């Protein structure tokens, strides 16, 4: 048991105690994603709005 | 009304508690998977303890303790006792042993090599698997995880018969970390003359003469108690359960930091059998504890009444046969 | 968030005009519009079911359908029939005839372009709907055949936004024609189509309620329509209060209707005196098929989803308590793949008369039983073509009916599918 | 001085967010105006607290915060409420509409029609900050807005500040504190798009919380209000060592560094003691040896689960009131012989300890009792990989079926990302069984 790295301030203070050693995706792909999914939300309401064309 | 769940379907003991709960009227089976339960009956590998004690308003209660594999494993009690300050390599109930792989303790084993030992594991199962030898070489050529341990040349024999035997405990540990030892134990006996199947007391590997002595090589305590006052001069509770008692109250205190469930979102209880030699100095040794034991059929009726009583009805109270050990 | 409310027909109408007298009562408005109650809690979502016109006066977003003048004249006439917009009221003269086409095909169809006008007034001052709820039989004419194309249009119109209904299905023991089981099942196809959430209302059901639990002997459609109203009332609490809650329409969907086309609801009430009804009277009463306003035996079946909102002033660990009670006490009823499937909400205002009330919400797998017995009336007739004619005679054809009959079995097979589902 | 900008996302998010400033303000001197008599710096300054408030010329402090949400009800009680004066009205932003607990109409249908303002909200908070850290989020795993929303927020936030540190603070479902059906799979989706882009991540089971409010304040049914008072202790205690004079966690770097060798596995479990009725008519106070003891028991854990049943990585120790070093060793050595305290063996077997002289502040006419010291321990431990197996498993039951997965895909989503998102959750618990 080992007491390192202690500092102290008018605050408190800190200190590490060891017992023992040891042994992105970018902008263009995310808006792809999002107008890829909207998309598919346009594509589902032109059938829908066909169904009811019909 | 009480709600368990079924999930090992080989267990002859938990067979006979959920059939006692269902014949109560207050104690209703859900399928396997149903998660709204008071009472887990689980399975013996994987069982998923972190699924427990999250369901709104359920006591929820499971029959093992999380950890208790540590001492229900062979290579593992081997590291547990070694390793454990309360049991110590000074512990002397306890045969020599050395965990084998084919961290290895193959040279500490040399070093200390009557020069008997015996090498298991427990992936061993119905007596294969096992190699008694006084030459190391044949027992590293036969392992190549094991456990090498000191074979107890000196066994007590029963007689008529020159013969060896090994006793079964059954313990209850219920959720309050209570100990309890089944008052009724059971010695299986070897049928043949113990020649330093004669070695291995297992009720399966039991050779003609199986039944001879005794129905089935199960000897129950009023009668080798009986056998010990006449041959001995002694009795079986001073001779013997004394250091039963001592044993199994030190392994089951030593893991109950590391597995009890007095302040945790479940509970757990569990069945132990453990298993001892008797050498012919009346000394008692632990060989194996059974994480799964099975019972003695005469004793199946009495043991499972009691588990519903001590284990279930305690956490769950419709409208002894057990020693306590403290 | 605003709701757009539709009755439609005879019943429509009725049941309608029940709600927003029992609603306005729980909000404190008079009927002449005028708030005169006591709490802030009333006015704090009155948006959702009233526009706000001046002189601080309160008008249910409400548009009134029928396709001749009577019912709309006893509404009118009705408690609170000064309350409605004059204007919200889109009235034809010459009926519907009990006839599913005469309402969805020629009569229907001349007037519900000027209903979209209405509604289009009312979505279009609306800050954010959230939708339309619709209230009908589907025996008759009207209600039915008129107000399944009254959906179809407003999902066009409006694709994104969610539709509901409360719809009575007819039932022999309270029966006016011998065609409502064709009215029935041609509606049907439609609500498996266009809605999101329809509670289930089966007459039948009603009827035997009033007759052996409030042992009326002979039930008026008035005594019908009184627990009509309360259930309208208990299933819109959590939009129409303040509670923890915070629940609009489509979150009320989707955690309500698993599998698109099942989203037919067996609702109930609790109870059904001065005396003080305890929690577990409450609970017990509530998940009793006696209390249930779809003819349907839940141990039938499995329940989906459930919602219980209890209402009044009420220990809340007792309400817990009972509620996992009775889930024990029905473990095999519920479906163990959706977890955690049971929800409860509370509201602190109770209903009028009441110190406590429960309404219960389920999407159980034995609503087929209602759909299955729909079908049998449907083909006994249908197999003899027996008063097609009616049908006929307003351009429909034989096909119409065989495809709404196979969509109806449809139906009732995903039920069995998913009751079946381990 | 370092700034940190703090970000709240639907209800959960945003009602946590109220606690947690309520009591910062309270910590600071801060009264709900803005003013600060303490601070003899009119204007500005580079104080430890100027981490988290701006200043105006006014002397008025203002938190750099946004709040988010996708309908308005919740940020209106912030805009009207005691601390109304506190925010700049383009900090607190709201949608017409929510999610309705729908992960792909949070992420997908409402996020793209909003996700610009909010960043370009935020860069105005950005622009204020002479070197800003990065980020403090806050949201919950169920909701739609929380999940969804949060997960399009975290990717674009690596976009536009790649290099800046990001920190959760996220509200894990338990069906005792209301919650929707289907938050198992907003849960699992939100997770497996936010992992790469979050350095660290303290998740609170509400099951943990409810349970803490019944046991140990007495509260038979706890609103959110109490929650969210007992939440806000913990995030203030995690997060004290950026606004105070300090040498441990000085900045959200140090977190990572700290608390997270193997970046996947960045969920550190919290746990916090001593929790005491402010109506208890008679308390006793609980030392240094005591409250480092209940570190160790699972019920006072923000996430149930059995740490001894697992293995160690790293071990803080955040200490507040009339705490010395002496004392803390004198703990540490009583309790390691006593508990199953496991160290993965490429790792030292230590703790980091910080101890603040200031006793935790409680919120006036509040649950929490006045306490001479009190302890979080951020711990990061294979065991939470529990909660991962409970929540996949709901996960698992659902999507056999494809139960409500037509809510999703009708908003753009394809089923395929479903099963991508659950294989990542499956990947993340093999990591955890590992290393443990
Ligand atoms: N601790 C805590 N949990 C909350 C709070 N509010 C909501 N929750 C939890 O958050 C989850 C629901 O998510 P919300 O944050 O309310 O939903 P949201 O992010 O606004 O998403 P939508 O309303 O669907 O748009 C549930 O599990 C609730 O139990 C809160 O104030 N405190
Ligand atoms: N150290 C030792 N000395 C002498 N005999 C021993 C021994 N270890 C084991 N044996 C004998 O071998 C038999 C089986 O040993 P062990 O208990 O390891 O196998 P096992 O686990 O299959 C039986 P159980 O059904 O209790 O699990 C014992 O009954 C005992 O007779
Ligand atoms: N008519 C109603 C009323 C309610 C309720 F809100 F409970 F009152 C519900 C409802 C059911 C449910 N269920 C049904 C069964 O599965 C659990 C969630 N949840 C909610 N939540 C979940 C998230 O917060 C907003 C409201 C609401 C549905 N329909
Ligand atoms: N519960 C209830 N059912 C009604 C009422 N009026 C009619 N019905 C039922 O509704 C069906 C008749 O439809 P109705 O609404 O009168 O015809 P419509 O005007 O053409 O829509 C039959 O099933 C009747 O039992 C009512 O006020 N209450
Ligand atoms: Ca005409
Ligand atoms: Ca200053
Ligand atoms: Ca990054
Ligand atoms: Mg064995
Ligand atoms: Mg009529
Ligand atoms: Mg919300």
């Amino acid at each position: 048991m080992e007491v390192i790295e202690l500092n102290k301030c008018t605050s408190g203070q800190s200190f590490e105690v060891i017992l023992k050693p040891p042994s992105d995706p970018s902008l263009e792909e995310i808006q792809k994603k999002l107008e890829a999914a909207e998309e598919r939300r346009k594509y589902q309401e032109a059938e829908l709005l066909k169904h009811l064309a019909e | 009304m009480y709600t368990f769940v079924v999930r090992d379907e080989n267990s002859s003991v938990y067979a006979e508690v959920s059939r006692l709960l269902l014949a109560t009227g207050q104690w209703k089976r859900l399928r396997k998977d149903n998660p709204r339960f008071n009472l887990m009956l689980g399975e013996r590998n994987r069982l998923p303890f972190g699924r427990l004690g999250h369901e709104p308003g359920l006591v929820q209660l499971v029959n093992y303790y999380r950890g208790a594999d540590k001492l229900c494993r062979k290579a593992s009690l081997v590291k547990l006792i070694k390793t454990s300050p309360e049991l110590s390599e000074s512990c002397t109930w306890f045969p020599e042993s050395y965990v084998i792989y084919p961290t290895d303790e193959r040279e500490v084993f040399l070093a200390a090599y009557g020069n008997v030992w015996i090498a298991k594991s427990s992936a061993g199962a119905k007596g294969e698997g096992i190699l008694i030898s006084s030459e190391a070489s044949e027992l590293l050529d036969f392992i190549d995880v094991h456990v090498i341990q000191k074979y107890l040349e000196k066994p007590l024999l029963l007689e008529p018969g020159h013969r060896k035997f090994d006793i079964r405990s059954w313990v209850l540990v219920d959720h309050l970390y209570n100990i309890y030892l089944y008052r009724e134990g059971v010695l299986r006996t070897s049928s043949e003359p113990y020649n330093s199947t004669c070695h291995l007391t297992n009720h399966c590997i039991q050779s003609k003469n199986y039944g001879r002595y005794e129905e089935g090589n199960e000897m129950f305590f009023e009668e080798f108690n009986q056998y010990l006052m006449d041959a001995l001069n002694t009795t079986l509770e001073n001779s013997i359960l004394l250091q039963i008692k001592h044993i199994i109250r030190s392994c089951l205190m030593c893991i109950e930091p590391a597995i009890s469930t007095k302040h945790l979102h479940y509970q757990s209880f569990q069945l132990f059998g453990f298993d001892f030699m008797v050498d012919e100095e009346l000394k008692v040794w632990l060989i194996e504890v059974n994480g799964a034991p099975a019972c003695a059929q005469k004793l199946y009726a009495e043991l499972c009444q009691g588990i519903v009583d001590v284990a279930i009805s305690s956490v769950f109270p419709l409208a002894s046969i057990f020693i306590k050990l403290h | 968030r605003e709701i757009v409310h539709i009755q439609a027909g005879q019943c429509g109408n009725q049941i309608g005009a029940k709600f927003w007298e029992v609603i306005s009562d729980e909000h404190g408005i008079d009927p002449t519009g005028s708030y005169h109650g006591d709490s802030d809690l009333q006015l704090e979502r009155i948006n959702v079911y009233y526009n706000e016109a001046t002189g601080n006066k309160y008008v249910p977003r409400a548009i009134l359908v029928d396709l001749e003048p009577g019912t709309m004249d006893s509404v009118r006439s009705g408690p609170f029939g000064q309350i409605f917009r004059p204007d919200n009221f889109v009235f034809g003269q010459s009926g519907a005839g009990n006839n599913w086409a005469k309402g969805h095909y020629t009569e229907g169809a001349e007037l519900v372009d000027s209903v979209l006008d209405v509604v289009r007034k009312e979505s279009e001052s609306c800050d954010c709907l959230q939708g339309f709820q619709l209230t009908h039989s589907l025996g008759g004419g009207t209600g039915s055949g008129m107000g399944t194309l009254l959906i179809s249009k407003i999902r066009e119109e409006y694709p994104d936004r969610i539709m509901n209904t409360f719809s009575v299905m007819p039932s022999p023991k309270v029966s006016d024609t011998v065609v409502e089981p064709y009215n029935a099942t041609l509606s049907v196809h439609q609500l498996v189509e266009n809605t999101d959430e329809t509670y289930c209302i089966d007459n039948e059901a009603l009827y035997d309620i009033c007759f052996r639990t409030l042992k009326l002997t002979t039930p008026t459609y008035g005594d019908l329509n009184h627990l009509v109203s309360a259930t309208m009332s208990g299933v819109t609490t959590c939009l129409r209060f303040p509670g923890q809650l915070n629940a609009d329409l489509r979150k009320l969907a989707v955690n309500m209707v698993p599998f698109p086309r099942l989203h037919f609801f067996m609702p109930g009430f609790a109870p059904l005196q001065y005396r003080a009804l305890t929690v577990p009277e409450l609970t017990q009463q509530m998940f009793d098929s006696k209390n249930m306003m779809a003819a349907c035996d839940p141990r039938h079946g499995r329940y989906l989803t459930v919602a219980a909102i209890f209402r009044g002033r009420m220990s809340m660990k007792e309400v817990d308590e009972q509620m996992l009670n009775v889930q024990n006490k029905n473990s095999s009823y519920f479906v163990e793949w959706i977890p955690n499937n049971v929800k409860t909400a509370v509201c602190d205002i109770p209903p009028r008369g009441l110190k406590m009330s429960a309404t219960f919400i389920g999407n159980s797998t034995a609503i087929q039983e209602l759909f299955k017995r729909i079908s049998e009336q449907f083909t006994a007739m249908f197999r003899r073509k027996a008063f097609l004619h009616w049908y006929t005679g307003e351009g429909m054809d034989e096909m119409e009916f065989t495809e709404a009959e196979s969509n109806m079995n449809d139906l009732v097979s995903e039920y069995q599918q998913y009751q079946d589902a381990t | 001085m370092r700034e940190c900008i703090s970000i709240h996302v639907g209800q959960a998010g945003v009602q946590i967010g109220n606690a947690c400033w309520e009591l910062y303000c309270l910590e600071h001197g801060i009264q709900p105006d803005g003013q600060m008599p303490s601070d003899k710096t009119i204007g500005g300054g580079d104080d430890s607290f100027n981490t988290f408030f701006s200043e105006t010329g006014a002397g008025k402090h203002v938190p750099r915060a946004v709040f988010v949400d996708l309908e308005p009800t919740v940020i209106d009680e912030v805009r009207t409420g005691t601390y109304r004066q506190l925010f700049h009205p383009e900090q607190l932003i709201t949608g017409k509409e929510d999610a309705a607990n729908n992960y792909a109409r949070g992420h997908y249908t409402i996020g793209k029609e909003i996700i610009d303002l909010v960043l370009d909200r935020i860069r105005k908070l950005a622009d204020q900050c002479t070197g800003l850290q990065g980020f403090l989020v806050f949201h919950s795993f169920g909701g739609g807005t929380g999940s969804g929303f949060t997960s399009l927020l975290m990717e674009r936030l690596s976009v536009d500040y790649g290099k800046k540190s990001k920190l959760e603070f996220s509200i894990y479902p338990a069906p005792q504190v209301s919650t929707a059906v289907v938050e198992p799979y907003n849960s699992i989706l939100t997770t497996h798009t936010t992992l790469e882009h979050s350095d660290c991540a303290f998740m609170v089971d509400n099951e943990a919380i409810y349970d803490i409010c019944r046991r140990n304040l007495d509260i038979e049914r706890p609103t959110y209000t109490n929650l969210n008072r007992l939440i806000s202790q913990i995030v203030s205690s995690i997060t004290a060592s950026l606004r105070f004079d300090g040498a441990l966690n000085v900045d959200l770097t140090e977190f990572q560094t700290n608390l997270v060798p193997y970046p996947r596995i960045h969920f550190p479990l919290a746990t916090y003691a001593p929790v005491i009725s402010a109506e208890k008519a008679y308390h006793e106070q609980l030392s240094v040896a005591e409250i480092t003891n209940a570190c160790f028991e699972p019920a006072n854990q923000m996430v149930k689960c059995d740490p001894r049943h697992g293995k160690y990585m790293a071990c803080c120790l955040l200490y507040r009131g009339d705490v010395v070093p002496k004392d803390v060793n004198a703990a540490i050595a009583t309790i390691k012989t006593k508990r199953s305290i496991q160290f993965v063996d490429w790792c030292p077997t230590g703790f980091k300890v910080g101890i603040n002289y200031q006793p935790p502040t409680v919120v006036p006419g509040g649950d929490l009792a006045k306490v001479q010291r009190a302890v979080c321990m951020l711990s990061n431990t294979t065991a939470i990989a529990e909660a991962w197996a409970r929540l996949d498993h709901k996960f698992d039951l659902m999507y056999a079926k494809r139960a409500f997965v037509h809510w999703y895909v009708g908003e753009g989503m394809e089923e395929g990302e479903f099963s991508e998102a659950r294989e990542d959750m499956a990947a993340l618990e093999k990591d955890y069984e590992e290393v443990g």
